[PDB]
């Protein structure tokens, strides 16, 4: 998209609020591609951000009122009343490990070019739609759903609601970055939310570490 | 795409609300007058049925009270024990009867309720009725007949229905069914305040 | 408005004195922008001080008086007795940040101009009325009572009346500035207000502008 295509999209985001980059990024050349990819890219990486902290939001408040699954081992492992930060850092290595691979394989799903063309669609980079997840049809073998409306809802959609459903995307995702940084915040460095003081439980390990002992240095196996 | 007269826009709103009562006017401070037509009609059903609910609470409060109890046992005819409404009476007052109430009366009772909830909701009987859902231009209220022959009725016959099982607004004049919405929302409004008091009290 | 129109508006205010500016801070281009811009930049900071002043002069005896609502529980728990800065600054941290934070979104609509520019007005600086508050038609849920005037005992004003009311500001302000600074001074530094050593005002031993 161009820059141009950035300030509509802002001022229907937030009419007063408008085109507000003062860092210019939506200006810098990332890895020399022009304005039009850069866009993309960075348009790709709010979309994500705000998906990934979305879920992150509803799942920080999950683990920290322990609405565990009943049926699984590991979670029966995990004790009961950690920090959600620490609900993480008590798996097993290897649980983290599959996490990790499955968005990974979704995320070389998504950036195929020829499963996008397939589709119809093109990467975010080339002028494709930024926020798109293309379906499992050109996938290997069978399976039963896509990632994007498993089920069939939205197969029947305007592009007006499409529209605007992107734009709360968008909206609510730069809301639910801030409100899920919030608790790791207020979980980490106490008293920093002044409004979740007795809120959060607090926390002393590192929420970007993801592994607890050094994949770098000294992993473990199962 | 609304297809009726049903009220869509502040101004219907307006309308309707110097028809209810000359006097107030339409008094929307939080603006939710300024909504869409499918929320409007929400809004306007979602009062209806609280008045519903609040008018049936509130005669049913003073009954429970005054203490007009049933002469019937409520429960030990399927091999159970003996529980009668004289004993669910003397349990308390409304909210302590409730609580005396065993659980799958509860049950039953409101699954009956949830049952005409969705006989009001399902669009398919309102159309083979002569509606719609009250979100996409239908009348905010409208029980549709439980009572029918077409091909959307119940395998075993009805008797009657729920609204008006023997016709007492017979014929009401075409304009005084419009009066008795405009006394029911009013009185409907006064049973929500009063049954909030009630229980407040 | 030009520096002419700031002449003229100091003699309004004030035939006798006219236009005292011994630091000529009108005469100047604050961040590079006009005079003009300048002049817009002041008059809104002026009148903003003055509200604020006179607001906090009320709110000053409200405090000093220990008159409190009867339907709250934090502030008929909090001590009496004491100043209002001691008040303040033993009033829930949340309480100071909401209060902060409201007068934040304040200043962004204020400041916002699209939501002007859909009203008819203009920022300060770049040509508009100074002390102009707009509504809220333009947030996301239909609220009430816009800020100023929520109950419309203005709408039929007239201009004049309006400019005399305006030029009323300015002034009771400028006098409000000094009378709650006053306060603040005799909480802290004894004697440095003569007038109100009499009335006991309660002493205070901390630095008011450090939250
Ligand atoms: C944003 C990412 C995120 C991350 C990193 C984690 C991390 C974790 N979750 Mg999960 N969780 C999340 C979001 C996330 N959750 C959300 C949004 C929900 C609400 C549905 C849950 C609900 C949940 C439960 C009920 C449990 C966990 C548990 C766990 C642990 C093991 C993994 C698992 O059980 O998969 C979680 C299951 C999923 C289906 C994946 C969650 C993420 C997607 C986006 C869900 C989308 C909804 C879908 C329809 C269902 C680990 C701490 C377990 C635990 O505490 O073990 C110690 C556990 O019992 N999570
Ligand atoms: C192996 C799995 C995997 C893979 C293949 C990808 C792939 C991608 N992610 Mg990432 N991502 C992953 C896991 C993975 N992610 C997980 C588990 C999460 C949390 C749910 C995220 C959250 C995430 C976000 C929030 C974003 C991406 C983005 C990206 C893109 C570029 C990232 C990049 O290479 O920059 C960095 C490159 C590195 C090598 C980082 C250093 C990693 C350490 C030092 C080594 C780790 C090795 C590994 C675990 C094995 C790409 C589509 C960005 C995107 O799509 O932008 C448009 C983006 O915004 N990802
Ligand atoms: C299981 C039974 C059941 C079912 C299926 C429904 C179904 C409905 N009720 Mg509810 N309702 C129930 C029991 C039930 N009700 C009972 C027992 C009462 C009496 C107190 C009510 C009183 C009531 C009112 C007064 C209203 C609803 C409304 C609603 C709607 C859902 C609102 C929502 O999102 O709720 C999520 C939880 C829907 C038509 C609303 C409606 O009709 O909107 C137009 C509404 O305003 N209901
Ligand atoms: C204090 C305490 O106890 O807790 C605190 C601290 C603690 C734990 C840290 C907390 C946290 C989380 C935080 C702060 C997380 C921060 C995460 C952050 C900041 C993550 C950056 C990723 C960057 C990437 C992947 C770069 C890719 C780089 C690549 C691939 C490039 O090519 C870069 C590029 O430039 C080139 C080379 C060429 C250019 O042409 C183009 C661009 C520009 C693209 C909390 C919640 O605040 C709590
Ligand atoms: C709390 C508690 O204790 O509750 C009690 C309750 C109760 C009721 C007493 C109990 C029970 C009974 C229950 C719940 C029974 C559940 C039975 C169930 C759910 C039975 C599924 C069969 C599926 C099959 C055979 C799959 C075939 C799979 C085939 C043919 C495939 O290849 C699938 C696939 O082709 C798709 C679809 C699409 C493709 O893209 C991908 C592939 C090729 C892979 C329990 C267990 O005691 C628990
Ligand atoms: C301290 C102070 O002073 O202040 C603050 C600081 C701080 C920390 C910010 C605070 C906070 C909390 C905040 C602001 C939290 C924000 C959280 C946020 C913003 C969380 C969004 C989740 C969205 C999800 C999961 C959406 C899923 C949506 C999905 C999966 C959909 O189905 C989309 C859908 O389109 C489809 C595909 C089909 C259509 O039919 C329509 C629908 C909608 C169904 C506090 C505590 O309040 C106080
Ligand atoms: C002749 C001479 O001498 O000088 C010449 C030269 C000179 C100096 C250049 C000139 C000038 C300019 C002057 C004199 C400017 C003066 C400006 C001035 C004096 C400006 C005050 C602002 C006050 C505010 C905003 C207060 C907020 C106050 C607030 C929000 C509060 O504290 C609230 C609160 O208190 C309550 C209400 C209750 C308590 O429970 C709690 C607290 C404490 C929190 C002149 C005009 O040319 C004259
Ligand atoms: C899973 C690992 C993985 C990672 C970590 C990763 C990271 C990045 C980064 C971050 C630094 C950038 C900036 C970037 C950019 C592009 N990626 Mg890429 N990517 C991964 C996987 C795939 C796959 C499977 C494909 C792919 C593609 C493209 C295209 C499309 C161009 C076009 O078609 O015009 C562009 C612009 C598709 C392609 O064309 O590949 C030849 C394709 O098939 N990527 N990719
Ligand atoms: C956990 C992650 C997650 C969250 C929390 C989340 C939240 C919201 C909200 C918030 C209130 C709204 C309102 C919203 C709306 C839409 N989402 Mg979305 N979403 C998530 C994930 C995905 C994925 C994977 C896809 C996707 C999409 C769409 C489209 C389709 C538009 C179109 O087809 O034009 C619309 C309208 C698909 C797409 O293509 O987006 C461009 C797609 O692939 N979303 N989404
Ligand atoms: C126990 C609950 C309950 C109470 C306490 C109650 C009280 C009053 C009073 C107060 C004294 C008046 C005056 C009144 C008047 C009307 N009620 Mg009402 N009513 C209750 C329940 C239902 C149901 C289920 C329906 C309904 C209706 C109508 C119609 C429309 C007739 C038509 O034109 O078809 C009119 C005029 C039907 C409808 O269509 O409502 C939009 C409908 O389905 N009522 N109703
Ligand atoms: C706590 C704060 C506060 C105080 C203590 C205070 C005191 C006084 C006094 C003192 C005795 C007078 C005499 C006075 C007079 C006028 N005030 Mg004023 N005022 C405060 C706040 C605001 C705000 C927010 C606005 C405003 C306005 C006006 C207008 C309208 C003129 C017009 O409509 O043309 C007139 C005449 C509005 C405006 O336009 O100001 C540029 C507006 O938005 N005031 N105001
Ligand atoms: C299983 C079993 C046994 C048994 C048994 C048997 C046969 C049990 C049978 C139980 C049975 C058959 C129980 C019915 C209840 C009906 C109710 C409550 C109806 C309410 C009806 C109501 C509230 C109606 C309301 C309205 O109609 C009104 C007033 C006017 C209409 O316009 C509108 C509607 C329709 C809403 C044995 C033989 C004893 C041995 C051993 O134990 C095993």
């Amino acid at each position: 998209e161009t820059k141009a295509d950035l300030e509509a999209l802002a001022k229907d985001l937030n009419p007063a609020v408008g085109f507000w980059d003062p860092l210019a990024l939506s200006d810098y050349s990332f890895w020399g591609t022009s304005q039009e990819a850069t866009i993309g890219f960075l348009r790709e990486a709010e979309i994500k951000h705000g998906r990934i902290a979305m879920a992150g939001f509803v799942g920080y408040i999950v683990h920290s009122n322990d609405i565990r699954w009943t049926f699984d081992k590991v979670a029966a492992s995990v004790p009961t009343g950690l920090p959600a930060p620490a609900v993480w850092d008590a798996i097993p290595d290897i649980a983290k490990w599959q996490i990790i691979l499955f968005v990974g394989v979704m995320e070389s799903w998504r950036e195929n070019k020829v499963v996008l063309e397939a589709e119809g669609q093109k990467h975010y980079m080339s002028g494709g739609k930024p926020g798109y997840f293309p379906s499992f049809d050109l996938l290997p073998h069978p399976v039963p759903f896509p990632l994007f409306d498993p089920f069939g809802i939205s197969k029947r959609a305007t592009e007006e609601k499409k529209a605007k459903g992107r734009l709360a995307e968008i909206n609510n995702g730069r809301l639910a970055m801030i409100g899920l940084f919030g608790f790791l915040s207020e979980a980490t460095v106490p008293g920093s939310v002044p409004f979740l003081k007795g809120v959060v439980p607090a926390y002393t390990g590192e929420v970007m570490a993801p592994f607890t002992q050094n994949i770098f240095t000294a992993p473990t196996a199962l | 795409p609304w297809s009726s007269s049903e009220i869509k826009d502040k101004a219907g709103l307006e309308a309707l609300a110097k028809k209810l009562n000359p006097t107030v006017g339409l008094w929307d401070p939080l603006g939710i007058a300024e909504t869409s037509p499918e929320t409007i009609g929400w809004f306007r059903h979602a009062e209806i049925k609280h008045g519903r609910v609040a008018m049936a609470a509130f005669v049913g409060y003073c009954v429970q009270s005054n203490g007009i109890h049933f002469p019937w046992n409520i429960q030990g005819w399927q091999g159970t024990p003996v529980v009668s409404f004289a004993d669910i009476a003397a349990a308390g007052g409304p909210a302590d009867q409730w609580d005396a109430l065993s659980t799958p009366a509860k049950l039953q009772i409101l699954g009956v309720i949830g049952f005409l909830e969705m006989w009001s909701e399902t669009s398919v009987v309102l159309k083979a009725d002569g509606q719609e859902h009250y979100v996409r231009g239908g009348k905010p209220g409208y029980f549709p007949k439980l009572s029918r022959s077409d091909e959307m009725a119940f395998p075993h016959p009805v008797p009657l229905n729920l609204w008006d099982p023997f016709g007492f607004t017979s014929k009401m004049t075409p304009e005084r069914k419009e009066k008795a919405l405009l006394a029911e929302v009013n009185n409907g409004r006064l049973a929500m305040i009063g049954i909030f008091g009630m229980i407040s009290a | 408005m030009d520096k002419s129109g700031l002449e003229g508006f100091a003699k309004e205010l004030n035939p006798v004195v006219g236009y005292w500016d011994p630091l000529n801070l009108s005469n100047g281009e604050f961040w590079g922008d006009s005079n003009s811009a300048t002049i817009g930049f002041l008059r809104e900071s002026e009148i903003k001080h003055g509200r604020v002043a006179m607001a906090g002069f009320v709110g000053y005896i409200v405090h000093a008086n220990d008159i409190r609502f009867p339907w709250d529980k934090v502030a008929m728990a909090a001590p009496k007795g004491l100043s209002p800065q001691e008040l303040w600054d033993v009033t829930p941290e949340a309480a100071k940040w909401q209060i902060i934070l409201t007068i934040a979104f304040l200043e962004f609509w204020r400041e916002n101009s699209y939501i002007l520019s859909k009203e008819g007005e203009q920022h300060y600086m770049r040509g508009g009325k100074p002390g102009y508050f707009p509504t809220f038609s333009e947030l996301p849920h239909p609220v009430p009572f816009n800020l100023f005037d929520p109950f419309g005992f203005s709408k039929n004003a007239s201009p004049e009346k309006k400019a005399k009311g305006l030029l009323a500001e300015v002034n009771n302000g400028r006098l409000a500035m000094i009378g709650l600074m006053g306060f603040l001074s005799e909480a802290k530094v004894p004697g440095s207000v003569p007038a109100l050593a009499n009335v006991g005002i309660r002493p205070y031993a901390g630095e008011v502008m450090a939250p």
